[PDB]
């Protein structure tokens, strides 16, 4: 028994010092990883390596995110689908201030519909003949608006919905659709996306003012009142469409988080073109040769055309990490160091 | 029974002493290698022999 | 900043909202302020749950009367910490580590978190050494373990506090280590009484008292046991000398856990207890233990709700103990003190190899006689004692004298009877009860066995009643 | 001395070969966390009962799956779970290592050694929820599993492949019964015969740590840790550990059973597993039923206890014997979980505190205890000398009201009274002292052949003790041929009777009197 | 196209979403697939509730370990169907109709839905009639009813399986009939024991065994009685043959119903049983009756919780029982077989 | 403490109906003058035993 016991204690701390040397040696390896992380040449001379390992691993049949449709339950998916492509029909017929005023119209249409939920209920009840409800909404706001709006508003409450506010954000979906179709007419669809994404980065890591644009108990204009204050603080936010978009969501936030709301809108922006968005972390900015290979291969993998976003952070210590949909490919040396540490015998 | 158990008691007692004597001699004589193999993984994680 | 904001205040449970990325970890201690001039104070909220969307549900350790929605909540970044060291001996503390008889004392000590893990399985070793108290029934039928876990199970007002004061007097007065007393959700009058009693018995200089009483919100009563247990764990692991740990009504821990359970949004289990009853009790009780070479003699009073030993709280506490002295109200109603139920009380060292074979044989014969008496009691009540055997009449006489001889005049009962207490060595107890079970005292009346010490006091009270021995 | 550069070069082996290429993973995010449960948004491909990896090596089990989140049970270190952490997918349902290296160890409900004697060399892995043997994959329970306890082995015999419930109030001696059943397989292990060896698994659910330490010490002092594993889910472990512990203990010992070996498994306090599962299911907000139990708790126990089987010959012939322990409250066998486990098992052993206090130890109520396998789980000798025993004790129990009026009773009635007192004193037995089946046959032969009518009732135990002692020293041939032939033929009975008479004329009672007829 | 997909999995309860025009009937049998090769199987879900928004709540008849959200769920268009005919004699099935001793046998038989209505009111027999078994004690002191229900209170080791074999022989020879044995909550050990005992006594060729075992979720333990009843109903109605149906522990059918009710989130009734306890026991026992000159007689083992005959489960079961046979151990020790307690048995 | 009153003891003529077996005071002789503490010393235990 004693012969067993003192051997057990031998085994115990021999294991102790085993793992101790392991850990201190691996963080010494981290110390070495740093003097190798210093220069830029090898930083990109390892991102190339990562992108090759990506060159080797395709494919997967990922789905496209219909941003609000994924939040839907059945019988709202149908309504939203065919209404948004009905608006795809409608948007052909207009001009510039046509749909900018379709925004101006529809956004306060949503404002009212939100603040008086009582008649929202009645125009939401999915009884069959819409005619009483189309009469309701037009009798309300015919002399308020231009024809196309109450047109597709009839089209809106015509279809049945699974919830109540589902319809107000359906009409805000079509609001966005309108404004981005205008930005498309202006040929400004890449710049609007880069503005929106950079402004995302601008906002969420500054949450103290991000939460400020969150007190719904404040009268709504109040928030955008501040918002324009900061935005045209300088207007190298060189586009006004971006101002209108984020203005309209600041108009109807309804307690949602701005930090994720604005990127939700960046993603409906990129999805309108039909391309999945991928978010990438790195240690230093990349070439457009690296961008070419990145967009090229990840498009090969996900079997769909893609665009990329960057969040440079030295703390990831070289390599790359990509996030698409909800899956991840991490090749950053930081995560690999953490793994080597976490798998010690 | 008590002869046996007291024997094993102090047996493992100064055994434990020899355990520590081995232990902290090895605790230092195992440092000269902190370099060698760290190098190995430092490249095995990087993909180039350096 | 990165501070929070009160959102909901429903009793002792407070919801807080933090900026994204600044959510406090579970069990952190947050500070909020109550500015109303007559109730001004600083609330300490312990983070209980992460609700989602940056909300955090916390439990306040002080009453929330006067708290406003939207006030600032400061995250301290660490759990609740209490002072530790040789400097806590001789003082009274809150559940939060604030000295009570000297406010501001201990602010500079080392502070330890009140949330720790139990010792690992490789450091645990069974303790089978007898701790001799001096009470007849305890030393005979439920011998206490030295370095083990002891409890006094009891209904409402049977003997628990008196017996735990008796054990403070017997074990701790001439003890060669450090004592820690945790009054978990008990009367404040009793806490002041114990403070003064330890001060006059010169035991206070070796004791660290930690008090969270019944007037405190359920958070204080949930965490006071952990505070005192953390002080004891420091004394065991770092100083390393023979800790004693008394806990008056560890049941209040479970009760306070059940008072906030639904407010935290948990479906209730069988008898209205929290669904996490056994696991919370195990996370707390597994820290009250002795490791290899480091001893903590633990002793806990356990309230049994409505005298029901099948209630889930005592039924779950039963599995954590080496010796359980179970007090009964059927024995309390007869005037027998301590009101120990000899047929339900237990011990793990009541073993032929630990206490010896004479001790074991005498204990088994006492238990057999008392069980047969309990079996006969209803027949005796209905048909009368004359319908029994002569075998059984003899057994009934012996059993009544045994039931009375198990009672004793305790030192901590001189206030209820005016008669000073007595100590009986374990060998005298074994010899006495051997003679009782053999029948050597069948002539001495039923009394003169009632509330006395050893055999010489039995002789004295028998001659005071006209009998030999 | 210690293997120094063996250490350092072992770890250099580990790192140099460190290869973890960048695989694509499917992650989720913790959205809330409380009381040991975490809800995880994302993970579209996670399956039910799948293992999830939280930051810091924390593990969870995906139990609830719906359109919003995945409700997972944290398997320890729950206080490190935060809202916003990243949850990785494993792709594997709960499995445990299995092999022969588990003999003599104390492991988690995950196969991780907690005794600190190094890692456990594992043969294979085995999933926790592998199905039980088919209705045609089985075979009639025919071989006995000797507990070494006269009351059980004579009145409620246990076979190999049978589910015997041990149910009692508390401090009645259930753990002692199972620990003695374990210790009794020591001599079968010494025989080196794989058709007679019984491997034991002791599952400890929700017990104090020092209690498990004491059980292991008792199993070591009896030399029973060469063939015993302990799956310990101490009271400090999470609710998930206590819920998973018997499934870990049953996944081990099913590897053996399917390898053609014979195993015994003890689920100590299945009631604590039921309560841990009730905690889990109430924290996941599942509908509560009677006593707040989820509604699949009967399934929780029957799925576990139907994996104890006796396999057919074309599956190897192995077996897994179950000894689930249930702790009642105030002898309420009509409670919920007691009712379930009484319904499930093949027989019950009811231990009572009133019998325990009267000196009847083991406190097995032989009037209500039962074994639905019965004489098929006995050898010929024990089936013969103990078929007389049941109605002997019935007659004694219905006559003991006339104990004070034996003068007024018939001849046969007083005979039954005395014989019953002797037989009750016969089934008493000390703790941690199991007897082989031949000595039990001889003792019950003493009882039922009438060779105890001359001995005072307060002298039976010692008498029997000494007699067996004598027979172990002088006449070992009787015990030997009982052990070898499993039957007590008439000539062995003749020699045994003569041995008993000689020992009687040598034996001295405690009152000084004689024991000779 | 017209197939659903899993949405929620919480234990044996699976919610499935179907296209708008493809919501399945109540009690329909759906087929989901578990492809994890350790637990690869085909879950048979049974639609229990219509939750709206094209969601249906189903009870899985197999364990749901390894089920993924979004997997395709195929609708069969009918309830659980068991194979019927004379070819089901001499074989062992489960609640779903899968042959256990010879897997794949019966896939080509006619299949009948286990949810049927009792005979119409104009088709019931108004006059009760005694079933002459040939046993003296049963024929004299406890006359069985033809098409009625008989409780059987035999414990262990009192020759209960011998009495089962005896009734099998008598109905197969004195009446030219058949037997179906429903093991509701049947221990697999005792199921295999009964299988080999009937095979040795050569009365397996006269019996159809249907086992819903104890290691199965409450769905099959609830539906196995209806599976065996459907086989017996084919034998009576279509074959024109008197049947004897052995339902061992009808109480486990009651208990499985209670468990399924608790799983589906229904509020518990008195004591704890399901609010629809009497209706479930009625829909089961009303089909065991006499119809158009043919009969289904049932011998049912009953468990009485806490020996309380006022407990809702035995108080509901006994509303349908016509006779009682108590097998005594005192009578068995006297060598009197069958060990029917004569004073403790009874018949209406 | 508690002064438990009963309706059975009330009807029997015991008024106040205090049940002395279960009634108790946790302060005791400190809540009494010395005369009454010496006189009524063990009265409650005597009556319970009676
Ligand atoms: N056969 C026996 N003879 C004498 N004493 C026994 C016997 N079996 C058990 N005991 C004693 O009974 C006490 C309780 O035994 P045990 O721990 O086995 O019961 P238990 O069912 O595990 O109770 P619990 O689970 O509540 O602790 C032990 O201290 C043991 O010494
Ligand atoms: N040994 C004793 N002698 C006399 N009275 C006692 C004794 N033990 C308890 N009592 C009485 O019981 C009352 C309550 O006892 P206590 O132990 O304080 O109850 P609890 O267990 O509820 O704390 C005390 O007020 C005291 O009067
Ligand atoms: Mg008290
Ligand atoms: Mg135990």
């Amino acid at each position: 028994q004693g012969a067993r016991q003192v051997d057990l204690i031998r085994a115990q701390l021999t294991r102790q010092l085993r793992l101790e040397l392991g850990h201190e040696s691996v963080r010494q390896a981290r110390e070495l990883v740093r003097n190798h992380v210093a220069d830029q040449a090898q930083q990109s001379a390892t991102v190339d390596r990562f992108l090759d390992q990506l060159d080797a691993m395709a494919p997967a049949t990922a789905d496209v995110d219909y941003p609000l449709l994924a939040k839907m339950r059945s019988a709202s998916r149908r309504a939203l689908t065919s209404l948004v492509d009905w608006f795809g029909t409608m948007a052909q017929d207009l001009d510039h201030q046509g749909l900018t005023t379709l925004a101006g119209e529809l956004v306060s249409v949503a404002r009212l519909l939100d603040r008086e939920a009582v008649v929202t209920r009645y125009l939401t009840v999915p009884a069959e003949d819409a005619t009483p409800r189309i009469r309701l909404i037009e009798r309300l706001v015919s002399g308020k608006v231009g024809a196309p709006t109450l047109e597709v508003l009839r089209t809106a409450v015509s279809k049945r919905w699974s919830a109540n506010s589902d319809l107000i954000d359906a009409i805000e979906h079509v609001s966005r659709q309108a404004l981005l179709e205008l930005a498309e007419r202006a040929g400004q669809v890449d710049e609007v996306e880069d503005q929106l994404f950079r402004f995302s980065r601008i906002l969420d890591v500054q949450p103290r003012l991000a939460i400020l644009l969150g007190d719904c108990a404040v009268p709504a204009e109040g928030r955008v009142r501040l918002l324009r204050k900061v935005l045209e603080r300088a207007d190298s936010t060189v586009n006004p469409v971006v101002v209108a978009l984020l203005s309209h969501t600041v108009e109807l936030l309804r307690g949602q988080a701005v930090e994720e709301a604005v990127l939700f809108l960046a993603e409906v922006a990129v999805a309108r073109r039909g391309e999945i968005v991928a978010q990438v972390g790195a240690a230093a900015e990349l070439s457009d040769a690296q961008r070419t290979r990145l967009t090229e291969v990840l498009s090969r993998i996900y079997g769909h055309p893609v665009t990329v976003q960057l969040h440079i952070d030295a703390a990831l210590l070289g390599g790359l990490s990509i996030a698409v949909g909800d899956e991840v490919i991490d090749g950053t040396l930081s995560s690999r160091l953490a793994a080597a540490e976490a798998r010690l015998p | 029974r008590v002869r046996a158990e007291q024997q094993v008691a102090s047996t493992l007692q100064t055994a434990h002493e020899q355990l520590k004597r081995e232990r902290d001699a090895v605790e230092l004589d195992l440092r000269a290698h902190v370099g060698t193999m760290s190098a190995t993984l430092a490249s095995r994680i990087l993909g180039v022999d350096l | 900043d990165t501070s929070g904001r009160v959102v909901r205040v429903t009793g002792p449970v407070v919801d807080v909202e933090f900026p994204r990325g600044s959510i406090p970890e579970l069990f952190n201690a947050l500070h909020a302020e109550i500015t109303f001039e007559s109730l001004a104070k600083t609330l300490t909220l312990e983070v209980a749950q992460h609700l989602g969307d940056n909300l955090v549900r916390t439990i306040s350790l002080q009453p929330t009367d006067g708290l406003v929605r939207g006030v600032e909540v400061i995250d301290t970044g660490r759990s609740i910490s209490v002072p530790v060291g040789e400097g806590v001996k001789g003082h009274v503390f809150n559940a939060l580590g604030d000295c009570l008889d000297e406010p501001g004392y201990g602010e500079k000590f080392e502070h330890w978190s009140i949330h720790r893990k139990p010792p690992a399985f490789e450091e645990l070793e069974p303790r089978t050494e007898m701790l001799e108290t001096g009470l007849k029934v305890v030393d005979l039928l439920t011998p206490y373990v030295r370095g083990g876990k002891i409890a006094l199970f009891g209904g409402a007002g049977v003997g628990k506090t008196v017996l735990i004061q008796e054990m403070i007097n017997r074990i701790a007065r001439n003890f060669g280590g450090t004592s820690v007393f945790a009054g978990v959700g008990e009367r404040t009058r009793e806490g002041n009484d114990l403070w003064v009693e330890l001060a006059e018995a010169n035991v206070l200089k070796d004791t660290a008292l930690v008090f969270g009483q019944m007037d405190e919100p359920p958070g204080t009563r949930m965490r006071v046991a952990l505070s005192a247990l953390t002080m004891a764990e420091w004394f065991r692991d770092e100083q390393g000398q023979d800790v004693l740990l008394f806990i008056d009504n560890i049941f209040r821990f479970t009760q306070a856990g059940s008072e906030v359970s639904t407010l935290l949004g948990r479906m209730p289990s069988a008898v209205g207890y929290q669904p996490t009853l056994a696991d919370e009790m195990g996370e707390l009780q597994e820290r009250i233990t002795s490791t290899r070479g480091r001893s903590i003699t633990s002793m806990q009073a356990v309230y049994v709700p409505a005298d029901d030993y099948t209630d889930p709280a005592p039924a779950t506490t039963f599995a954590h103990l080496d010796a359980t002295t179970e007090l009964s109200r059927a024995v309390f109603s007869k005037g027998i003190f301590p009101a120990v139920d000899p047929l339900a009380s237990s011990s793990t060292i009541l073993d032929p190899s630990v206490v010896g074979d004479e001790h074991y044989r005498v204990a088994q014969e006492v238990i057999r006689i008392l069980q047969r008496y309990k079996d006969l009691q209803d027949i005796i009540a209905i048909l009368g004692i004359d319908e029994l055997s002569e075998e059984d009449k003899q057994l009934v006489n012996r059993a009544r004298r045994i039931e009375r001889f198990l009672s004793q005049n305790m030192m901590a009962a001189e206030q209820f009877t005016g008669q000073p207490g007595s100590t009986v060595p374990v060998k005298e107890t074994i010899e006495a009860f051997d003679r009782l079970c053999k029948g050597d005292f069948d002539h001495v009346p039923e009394q003169a066995f009632f509330l006395i010490g050893g055999l010489d006091d039995l002789a004295k009270k028998a001659e005071s009643l006209g009998a030999k021995l | 001395t210690i293997p120094a550069d063996d250490i350092q070069s072992a770890i250099e082996e580990y790192v140099s070969s460190f290869t973890a290429d960048t695989s694509r993973e499917e992650v989720g995010t913790v959205v809330d966390a409380g009381d040991g449960i975490a809800h995880v948004e994302g993970l579209p491909s996670v399956m039910t009962q799948e293992l999830l990896e939280f930051p810091g090596g924390i593990l969870g089990v995906a139990l609830n799956l719906d359109e919003h989140s995945v409700g997972a049970v944290i398997l320890g270190d729950f206080e490190n779970i935060e809202e916003g952490q990243q949850v990785k997918r494993t792709g594997e349902v709960l499995s445990v290592p299995v092999g022969d290296g588990f003999l003599g160890r104390v492991v988690n409900p995950l196969g991780q050694p907690i005794d600190g004697r190094g890692d456990v060399d594992s043969d294979t892995r085995r999933a926790l929820e592998l199905q039980a043997p088919s209705v045609v994959h089985r075979q009639g329970v025919k071989e006995p599993l000797q507990t070494g306890i006269k009351a059980i082995d004579a009145m409620t015999p246990i076979g190999r492949g049978q589910r015997q419930l041990i149910i009692g109030d508390r401090k009645t001696g259930k753990t002692a019964v199972c620990v003695d059943t374990i210790l009794n397989q020591r001599q079968n292990w010494e025989s080196g015969d794989p058709k007679k060896q019984v491997r034991c698994v002791y599952v400890a659910i929700g017990q104090k740590g020092t209690t498990i330490a004491a059980v292991r010490r008792t199993l070591e002092e009896g030399g029973a840790m060469d063939y015993t594993t302990i799956v310990a889910a101490a009271a400090s472990e999470s609710a998930g550990f206590k819920w998973l512990a018997p499934y870990t203990g049953s996944a081990i010992a099913q590897h053996w059973m399917y390898e053609g070996k014979h195993v015994l498994i003890i689920f100590d306090d299945l009631t604590k597993q039921a309560e841990a599962y009730r905690a889990i299911s109430l924290l996941l907000r599942r509908p509560p039923g009677r006593e707040a139990y989820p509604g699949d708790v009967f399934y929780l126990h029957s799925r576990l206890l139907e994996r104890c089987a006796k396999l057919s010959d074309d599956l190897g012939g192995g077996s897994l014997t179950g000894l689930p322990i249930i702790e009642t409250k105030a002898n309420d066998i009509s409670a919920y979980i007691p009712t379930n486990v009484i319904s499930i098992t093949d027989g019950q052993c009811f231990l009572e505190t009133d019998l325990f206090n009267q000196g009847v130890r083991p406190a097995i109520n032989v009037g209500v205890s039962v074994s639905r396998v019965g004489g098929a789980a006995q050898i010929k000798a024990m089936k013969e000398v103990a078929g007389s025993l049941r109605l002997d004790l019935s007659q004694y129990r219905e006559l003991e009201a006339f104990a004070a009026f034996a003068s007024d009773l018939d001849a046969a009635s007083k005979a039954q009274l005395e014989r019953g007192a002797r037989l009750v004193e016969l089934l008493k037995q000390p703790q941690s002292q199991p007897m082989p089946v031949e000595e039990q046959v001889v003792s019950i032969f003493l009882g039922t052949g009438g060779h105890l009518d001359s001995v005072p009732v307060e002298d039976v135990r010692r008498f029997e003790t000494e007699l067996l002692d004598h027979m172990r020293a002088s006449e070992e041939e009787i015990l030997t041929e009982i052990r070898d032939s499993q039957k007590l033929t008439e000539e062995a009975a003749d020699k045994l009777t003569e041995v008993i008479k000689n020992f009687k004329k040598g034996f001295a009672a405690t009152g000084g009197g004689s024991v000779v007829p």
